[PDB]
């Protein structure tokens, strides 16, 4: 073996689990998913004694895996490197959990306003929380100002930027919240009828929206004095948002 | 943070 040395020893061996997943989607403006996929991988922090031997294991609720790309330690059995390594990527399709649902309102008024209001609704157990939320409601080019209104959360028209931005720093599970705006409009070539951005969130969810869990790690040094009764063991979820758009 | 991992098995 190249990747472990031999002789380590440790007085507490302890064994940390992330399981880190970016959630996708791109959904019509009246619910319909036009497109989903997680990308997660798993990276292991192993503080073992010797050479141990582990099986990893999960739902393989259940989950469908529609691809892996593996450690080069894997045989789903390993000798795990000392320290931090990526033990597997994978990606799945089927049966994600959404755990935002957005909900775009738009009312156009004369050509001089356009009143819209948007809602987050939250969609998992309401005992865990979701933390840096981030909404991003595009704005057209020709906006003289723009008012808002939120009761959750703070909002600002980044008009750099071009979109107002509304942050809420928890959230937790079957709620919602919304926000509500006013866009005071230039006049404009009337030619040109204005495509309508999507409207963008990011959030940190403390689960895999894959529904991955793990079900054991367990390690077993045959050699050294110790069994797997002795690991503490540890293992956290943490799903990031990666393009999570929903149409108009 | 991390929690603990109770052996499904």
């Amino acid at each position: 073996i190249g990747w472990r040395r031999e002789g380590i020893k440790y007085r507490r061996n302890e064994l940390f689990l992330d399981v880190l997943e970016s959630v996708n989607l791109l959904m019509s403006p009246q619910g319909q998913v036009l497109s989903a996929h997680v990308s997660g991988r798993v990276v292991m922090k192993s503080y073992l004694s010797g050479m141990p031997e582990c099986k990893f294991g999960m739902n393989d609720q259940s989950i469908a895996i529609d691809d892996c790309t593996f450690h080069q330690c894997v045989r789903i059995s390993f000798i795990p490197p000392d320290g931090e390594f990526e033990l597997m990527r994978y990606r799945t399709t089927k049966d994600i959990i959404l755990p935002f649902r957005v909900i775009p309102l738009v009312r156009e008024v004369g050509r001089t306003k356009l009143e819209v209001k948007v809602v987050i609704k939250s969609n998992f157990k309401p005992s865990l929380l979701a933390q840096k939320i981030e909404v991003r409601i595009p704005t057209p080019l020709n906006t003289s100002g723009v008012q808002v209104i939120c009761m959750k959360g703070k909002a600002k028209y980044k008009a750099s930027e071009n979109a107002i931005v509304w942050k809420i720093k928890r959230m937790a599970g079957m709620k919602e919240s919304q926000i509500s705006a006013e866009i005071e409009l230039l006049p404009t070539n009337d030619k040109k009828k204005w495509a309508r951005p999507p409207i963008s969130m990011n959030f940190e969810v403390p689960f895999a929206p894959s529904g991955l869990k793990v079900r054991y790690l367990k390690v077993f040094e045959p050699k050294l004095n110790y069994s797997d009764h002795d690991v503490i063991k540890w293992v956290r979820y943490i799903g990031r948002s990666g393009i999570y758009e929903t149409r108009c | 943070c991390y929690e603990q991992l109770n052996d499904e098995e």
